[PDB]
């Protein structure tokens, strides 16, 4: 990494490594939250995108990689090519920038693959794990804005937030690129906007998505489109705190698989049941630890059960348990994620200092102060959420 | 990563073959690509190389199934594997501190087997979960099927085997494969390497001190000329009533050798069609709302197969079948041949850039290289080609493989 200030205050982030294919990139605290509604965020830009590059055609021609990740509180756009199309990755990363509102017929066309994104498989269960611990864990109620519209729902186009982008944009790119970026950042207005943003507090809800999966996703008859899935979120730590290597060791002595404790007393332990995981997620100033389990709807509270029964094993725990959750913890990507985050990259040699650093200490206070708290409870079913709840007293 | 040219070769006199090629970075790639795969298999022991692959993974003596998975756990050695039509290789991405202990499990894994009834049988479950597994993706389904009506030499055998055949398979075969194919003259160990190409040779011979050399050398089973495929153009059609109002499409043609003059000009054309991602379409691409596209083209021994498949809705099939029609016909244009060679061009160079990051992906190229062709193929020289490949090498391209040519096809539909 190699951070600078331009002269209009404009933030520039290079990754340092070799040659060869060029990223350029930004990165802003506009996310799903920042719209009245879900898929608000994520259509707008999107359509924003798609008239930056001109055409599929031009992306085509030019052997460009886009990549637009949309979160709840903050979103990036990346863009990758060879040295020869670096005119036509900068015009269309300057056009983003420009605030000006995409034409309604590319609203409408992106509306529609919206709609669409489960059958075409931009809606996998990562995504859903996603959607259920934030309508569920947070005390304000726009954390429950996704990026995917339900079937019933409308989606408008959030021309404010276009406006914004540029008065918020750190830009990322890789160390080849910082002639072109300063230049790049130089034509944007002085100077950045700044707010404070505070990751909303923990709230134990119960909640039900209870919506039709379809069978086809993707090109996978999914193995999965009748099971339910359940969400149990707790508090966690910031991607900045140093309680955050902890928490990673903590989720993989979880763990999880399909067909580790989530592996062993879960997937094995109720028949029926596709898979079982844990996973750490970072927020601008919090953090929300959710276990996930893929199980037939009559099964969940069994389910819950094994989880509250895996929670109380972790107290008394082995030291090969805990040297193997050490060892078990688009690299431009990771590299934009944790720019933002303001921490240090998950392939960087620093990170992995901090897992071998983590005492059995940090790993028990981590376990008691995260699971002091009742579990907020997600459904993707018609499962009676305050059920499984109950489990946990 | 990799700074653009050759690799380096020494064999030891139990007549393993290392192969090396310098890189810069903490990692290092390194296993064993052996010339195994469902080409070189008959109708009575198809599915036996991806079998064996599994079986070899379940651990020997020096280390059985519980010593490899502490060796994932606590020490950092992550055994990957994989069979194609064509190959098959053992693997594992290290720190260089770990070489010792990899080459030691790696040489003992695919030269050392314990090929045992209890292991054989207790993996026929495994084999038949993931060829359901696989089953449900329809891509990998309407893939298989276009082979299948397209060959009916052996490469038209699914890789796994047919459900018969996962049931059927004794080890008896399991060892005959391995006895076969597995041998120090049908393979090479390759590392993608900071480390001097003598400490990984080294290391090897360290490694492989238990291997006796090969008395004789009958000719290789995995012989090119043992396996001549042949394409015959073929249009069928299925049922799929769960996918609904959808259907998937492949087209399939005859593609060249892998040492064809017409290998480079195949690829191009295929990469100038290529695949519709969320951004990116061809030129070429008349109807831009097709839902999606996907193009490959491999050498099969003297043969090979250039596929194009999707999936739209029942109403919109036929449309797209008429769209990848135009598509290819328009590069022929003389309006158009040379901007269709351009991109198509640029598309692969574009495709070798991002596969030169990874050592994973060097490894791969560099055993499939030295298994596959006559004479090793430089990065170097490979662009060179690409760069003198001109508008007749195109012209004749289309002459020998599309114009006049019947396409196999597949339609895999819900309702129909
Ligand atoms: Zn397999």
């Amino acid at each position: 990494c190699v951070s600078s200030v331009l002269p209009n205050g404009i933030h520039l982030k290079l990754m340092k490594g070799p040659r060869g294919v060029c990223s350029i990139g930004a990165v802003f605290p506009i996310g799903s939250i920042n719209s009245p509604k879900t898929a608000d965020t994520q259509v707008t830009l999107s359509s924003k995108l798609v008239e930056s590059l001109i055409s599929p055609k031009h992306v085509f021609m030019h052997q460009v990689y886009p990549f637009l990740q949309v979160n709840r509180e903050y979103s990036y756009l990346t863009l990758q090519f060879l040295p020869e199309s670096t005119t036509y990755a900068i015009e269309s990363l300057k056009r983003f920038l420009d605030g000006a509102a995409p034409a309604n017929t590319t609203f409408d066309q992106q509306k529609q693959l919206n709609y669409a994104a489960e059958q075409l498989g931009e809606y996998n269960l990562l995504e859903k794990y996603k959607d259920l611990v934030c309508m569920s864990s947070f005390s304000n109620k726009s954390y429950a804005h996704g990026n995917y519209a339900l079937q019933g729902e409308k989606i408008d186009l959030n021309p404010q937030i276009l406006k914004e982008i540029p008065k918020c944009t750190t830009l990322v790119g890789s160390i080849d690129m910082y002639e072109e970026l300063v230049k790049l950042g130089g034509s944007l207005s002085p100077f950045p906007k700044v707010k404070l943003h505070i990751t909303s507090n923990f709230e134990p809800n119960h909640v039900n998505k209870n919506v039709k999966q379809s069978s086809l996703q993707g090109s996978k008859i999914s193995m999965t489109s009748s099971l339910s899935i359940m969400s149990l979120s707790w508090p966690s730590c910031g991607a900045k705190s140093v309680e955050a290597p902890a928490y990673a060791v903590l989720s993989k002595i979880f763990g999880g698989g399909s067909e580790s404790l989530l592996y062993t007393k879960v997937v094995g332990g109720v028949a029926r049941c596709h898979q079982a995981y844990a996973y750490n997620n970072f927020f601008t100033t919090g953090g929300r630890f959710n276990i996930n389990v893929v199980a037939e709807d009559r099964n969940l509270v069994k389910a819950a059960q094994l989880v509250r029964e895996c929670i109380h094993s972790v107290e008394t725990i082995e030291d090969k348990n805990l040297d193997a959750a050490r060892g078990l913890v688009k690299r431009f990507n990771e590299f934009v994620r944790s720019s933002y985050l303001g921490c240090k990259p998950i392939y960087s040699s620093q990170y992995k200092k901090s897992i071998k650093e983590v005492t059995r200490k940090a790993v028990e206070k981590a376990l008691k102060q995260t699971f002091s708290y009742k579990p907020a409870v997600a459904v993707y079913g018609p499962a009676v959420p305050n059920e499984i709840a109950k489990v946990f007293e | 990563i990799s700074r653009y040219a050759v690799p380096q070769i020494s064999k030891l006199s139990n007549g393993v073959r290392v192969a090396t090629i310098p890189v810069i970075g903490e990692a290092t790639t390194l296993g064993y690509w052996i010339k195994s795969g469902s080409m070189y298999e008959n109708a009575s022991n198809s599915g036996v190389s991806h079998y064996l692959q599994h079986v070899i993974f379940r651990g020997n003596e020096k280390y059985p199934q519980r010593k490899l998975e502490q060796l994932a756990e606590y020490e950092g050695i992550n055994l990957m594997a994989s069979t194609s039509r064509v190959t098959t290789n053992f693997n594992a991405t290290i720190s260089n501190d770990k070489l010792d202990v990899a080459t030691d499990v790696l040489s003992q894994l695919v030269l050392n087997p314990r090929i045992k009834k209890s292991i054989v049988d207790n993996e026929r479950d495994t084999i038949l979960a993931e060829e359901y597994e696989v089953s449900q993706d329809i891509n990998e389904v309407i893939w298989d099927k276009l082979h299948e009506i397209s060959f009916k030499t052996s490469i038209g055998f699914p890789i796994l085997g047919s459900h018969q055949s996962i049931q059927k398979i004794t080890t008896e075969m399991v060892q005959s494969q391995h006895s076969n194919f597995f041998n120090q003259d049908n393979l090479y160990f390759v590392a993608v390497t900071s480390l001097p190409h003598d400490v990984i040779l080294k290391s090897v011979e360290k490694a492989t001190q238990f291997l006796k050399p090969l008395a004789s050398h009958p000719k290789l089973a995995s012989d090119n000329d043992l396996h001549v495929q042949k394409f015959e153009p073929n249009q069928k059609q299925y049922l799929l009533p769960q996918l609904g109002d959808n259907a998937f499409v492949a087209i399939g043609f005859e593609a060249p050798s892998l040492d064809s003059p017409l290998y480079i000009p195949s690829q191009i054309v295929k990469s100038v069609i290529g695949s519709k991602e969320k951004y990116s379409v061809s030129p070429l691409i008349e109807n831009t709302n097709i839902r999606t596209l996907n193009s490959y083209s491999f050498p099969y021994g003297n043969s090979g197969l250039t596929a194009f498949f999707g999936n739209e809705s029942i109403n919109n099939l036929n449309g797209w079948v008429n769209t990848i029609f135009q598509s290819i016909g328009t590069i022929f244009s003389n309006e158009n041949i040379e901007g269709s060679l351009n991109v198509g061009r640029l598309c692969v160079k574009s495709q070798l850039a991002r596969g030169l990051s990874s050592t994973r992906t060097i490894a791969d190229e560099l055993g499939n290289n030295l298994l596959l062709r006559n004479e090793y193929m430089s990065l170097g020289k490979w662009d060179e080609l690409l760069n003198a490949t001109n508008i007749n090498n195109i012209k004749e391209y289309f002459d020998k493989y599309i114009l006049e040519k019947n396409a196999s096809m597949v339609i895999i539909s819900g309702k129909q």
